[PDB]
RNA sequence: AAGUGUUUAAGGGCGCAUGGUGGAUGCCUUGGCACUGGGAGCCGAUGAAGGACGUAGGAGGCUGCGAUAAGCCUCGGGG
RNA sequence: CGUAGACGGUGAGAGCCCGGUACGUGAAAACCCGACGUCUGUCUUGAUGGUGUUCCCGAGUAGCAGCGGGCCCGUGGAAUCUGCUGUGAAUCUGCCGGGACCACCCGGUAAGCCUGAAUACUUCCCAGUGACCGAUAGCGGAUUAGUACCGUGAGGGAAUGGUGAAAAGUACCCCGGGAGGGGAGUGAAAGAGUACCUGAAACCGUGCGCUUACAAUCCGUCAGAGCCCUCGACGUGUCGUGGGGUGAUGGCGUGCCUUUUGAAGAAUGAGCCUGCGAGUCAGGGACAUGUCGCGAGGUUAACCCGGGUGGGGUAGCCGCAGCGAAAGCGAGUCUGAAUAGGGCGUAUCCACACAAGAGUGUGUGGUGUAGUGGUGUGUUCUGGACCCGAAGCGGAGUGA
RNA sequence: CUGUGGGUAGGGGUGAAAGGCCAAUCAAACUCCGUGAUAGCUGGUUCUCCCCGAAAUGCAUUUAGGUGCAGCGUCGCAUG
RNA sequence: AAGUCCAAGAGUGCGGCAGUGAGACGGCGGGGGAUAAGCUCCGUGCGUCGAGAGGGAAACAGCCCAGAUCGCCGGCUAAG
RNA sequence: GGCAGCCAACGUGUUGGCUGGGUAGGGGAGCGUCCUGCAUCCGGUGAAGCCGCCGAGUGAUCGAGUGGUGGAGGGUGUGG
RNA sequence: GGGAGCUUGACUGCGAGACGGACAUGUCGAGCAGGGACGAAAGUCGGGACUAGUGAUCCGGCACCUCUGAGUGGAAGGGG
């Protein structure tokens, strides 16, 4: 019962080559070299998909900090004041307001500043 | 009806062969052998113990001889006799074999302490003291033939 | 090809009625003057094979 | 007055289209392998096994055949 | 209607088209086994069933000794058989074997003897078969194959199959010296053109889209500007749950494998692609894990019959019991001069008694103990034994 | 010094002796076979996922880069 | 005595089928060394790496935080 | 929000609640290939193979979806 | 530890129970035979104050045995 393994081999070969389509050099042409990069490509995809949440939170925080200091308040005290006021708007939508609705962001900044303690540095 | 395509093995009858050394998702690469060594490429003999005196060489040989002339007997118990012959009657090698209490061609030795409660004319090659006592108490007759 | 039994193991080990593999004990062949009779009594008779060696002794006896 | 600003490709990359090379794949087979059941189990100085050289109208190989040389005779089968 | 749907071929799956197949059957000659003949020794020419005392009747052998061989037997207590060396037996009151010997004996009659058919194997021939290979496979050999080629030689030793149904194998014209093409034609198809079935990858181009010449890049991944196509509100380009690319720019990012404490590692291997390349098989082998049959039973091996996978086949094997070295009993046994004192066994589990708290026993009753043969898979045994690799060893030859 | 024709062949030959030479190979030539020698040593051992998941210790070892046993990983028992 | 309560994936015994028996560094207790070594050899219900990704240590197996079932245009924190 | 053992349930036991980094290695369950018993389907009104499009599954992978090339086989189920 | 008597615990031969330490090793209660001391007095005391003073298995001896005895009326040829 001799079995030729072309039918079975070419399946995974085509899978990896189609996945690596677009890679520069041997990585898009040779299955073996594509496979090495595909291991790296999918490890990177997993890692960057985990880290994308942190990266986008960093972007949102930078934009919120810019808007806050444009409103004359630091990002840390803005977050403290929003938490004290009970505003549960995530940083994603805070940055969305900062960009698209600066008036609403200023209103939230006023809410946060009002909710902040009379003395943020007090021993309390 | 039941055609040939309706035949299947019993649940749990057939098990897939462990096809070893086929990729890392199964027992791959070393194929369950681990890294280098003797056992990585062959089987170590069972009698080998690393070079120290093996157990089968440091232990004394069992004492005695085998006595190629030993007269071993196929034993029957009077309890088996009761189970086989609830009504009584003559008992010998032929009907002991028929009831499946002894090998077909062997020296039968009757014996027993399992409450023989039937009058039986038992004819075996030999009897034990308790065999004779039980046969007599039940009212039978032991005969060595 | 029938599995040959190990001759030395067959000559050194025995199985009881319940299947316990039994063996004799070493240090009781000679040089017995200095061995107290308590020691030779300890070394006398047969003892069950240790559980560690039971597997290999069974292997040698069966094949 | 200062600042902003697309716009090139010698070549390269990626992709798609379309080709070439190559001979994988699939489907096959003239050939092998392992056996089964039979036959015959020896050939040779009446020159064996195996060959060299020849042999067809035309060159060579394989096949057949030996100066009677892809062949001669007899007896059968077939058209 | 086929007592003939075996298998092939034929322009694609044909029982009815062809070769055939089931079966009307056939041999002049030659060669193989049968019946009757010619042909070939022994008797009636007193044996033949009984009678009876005494005499004669298989050698350099048997035996023995030394040294070896072979037997389970490795020289051992070493029998039987046997080589060589030496020494060497009578006639049945003999001799030899039973693993010394009186012998109770039994068996048989060596050497002088000789002689039969019934079981292994396949170069070759015939007919077949395959949960065998299908062109890197299968024979080394589907092709010039033991050829080409290599070697002085022994010897080593390849590669090379597929147009099409049918050559219908492209007339004719044109470019070209040709080769090779373009028309034309053949063909179902030249997306079949003797470079020919399909025509993968590597590899090499050409065209188009995006991108790229201030940039430090394991070559990707996450965001992501800018550059074309699929449905529509709307009437027309800006949207979308929509749908692919290309990638300015930013973040992160130290190949794979092996082997290591640890490798991106400046340790190993890999230039690339395609194809091939490594735990397999035999055996009532051994040890462990679902099913038939039991009811203590399971099974057959060889073999016989069946045109098969079926039916027989009890020999044997394993359970059926143990303790003992053995002699011995029996759930007992062995050790024990010592009904004195213990190990191994009596499946297991219940209850009731008597002894016990040295932790549990001894009896009594009650359930009645489960191994075995196929095939389950994993290990293991003897085989090369998952695969590859030495230097070297041996035998027989080839080489001055 | 040379041509031709011879002879010596592998544990052997030949050697004004270097272990030199014996067909580009010599501390035992080559070919085939034993043979798929053997190697505790390198290397390789090919699809997937789910559950669990080590060791680099002890003893012994003609043993120390090997192996046996134990320790440590992997189903059914008893255990709650 | 409790606690761990849809059990630890616990301990024990018997059969699994193993590989492992080259360890590394760090903290503590030590030997050898010069109380040197990223040295060497021990002990440590000590850790981690081995076999462990993620964050911090600029990079940086063994340090610190923390054990990755998979996704998310979410939130809170660990060490820093 | 999605996926993998144990627990409760009342009833057909599939619902809900307690669960998972991994080298050697063990166990379980599967993907794909070929050859086959039987069953059943597709195929010159175009099988396989190959190149795509569109998609799909937790993975191996899928394609009785589809276009091109192609020219004769192939798929599915359950067993070996 | 130091002296003395016994006449030979010079306590040896059969040894439940327990145990400590992989095999190997090591501890003893206790029951029986026979004894030694102490005896009135009890009925009590198993080589040396204890840990080293040793070598598995194989193979062979040598004494004893209620074992075997390769057809045996039987013995010679092995075992405990």
């Amino acid at each position: 019962a001799r079995v030729k393994r072309a039918l079975n081999a070419q399946k995974k070969r085509r899978t990896v080559l189609k996945a690596s389509k677009g890679y520069r050099g041997q990585r898009s042409r040779l299955y073996r070299k594509a496979k090495e990069q595909q291991l790296h490509s999918l490890t990177y995809a997993y890692r960057d998909r985990r880290a994308r949440k942190g990266e986008f939170r960093k972007l949102w925080i930078s934009r919120i900090n810019a808007a806050a200091r444009a409103n004359d308040i630091t990002y840390n005290r803005l977050i403290q004041g929003l938490k004290a006021a009970g505003v549960e708007v995530d940083r994603k939508n805070l940055a969305e307001l900062a960009v698209s609705d600066p008036a609403a962001f200023t209103a939230l900044v006023d809410v946060a500043r009002a909710a902040l303690p009379e003395d943020v540095n007090a021993p309390s | 009806v039941i055609k040939l395509h309706d035949l299947k093995p019993a649940p749990g009858e057939k098990k897939a062969k462990t096809r070893v050394g086929r990729g890392e998702g199964s027992k791959g690469k070393t194929a369950g052998r681990g890294t280098k060594g003797t056992k990585a490429r062959k089987n170590v003999p069972v009698m080998f113990e690393g070079g120290q005196m093996p157990i089968h060489m440091r232990l004394p040989k069992l004492k005695g001889f085998k006595n190629r002339f030993r007269t071993e007997y196929q034993v029957v118990n009077v309890g088996d006799i009761n189970k086989a012959f609830p009504q009584g009657g003559t008992v010998g090698v032929d009907e002991l074999v028929a009831k499946g209490l002894v090998r077909k061609n062997s020296l039968v030795k009757v014996l027993g302490d399992g409450k023989l409660t039937v009058k039986v004319d038992v004819t075996a090659n030999k009897f034990s003291g308790s065999a004779r006592e039980a046969i007599t108490a039940a009212g039978g007759s032991a005969t060595e033939l | 090809p029938k599995a040959k039994t190990h001759s030395g193991a067959s000559k050194r080990f025995r199985r009881t009625g319940t299947g316990k593999i039994v063996r004799q004990k070493a240090n009781r062949r000679h040089l017995l003057e200095h061995k107290p009779t308590k020691r030779t009594r300890r070394l006398d008779g047969r003892t069950t094979v240790s559980a560690a060696d039971n597997s290999r002794i069974n292997k040698l006896l069966n094949g």
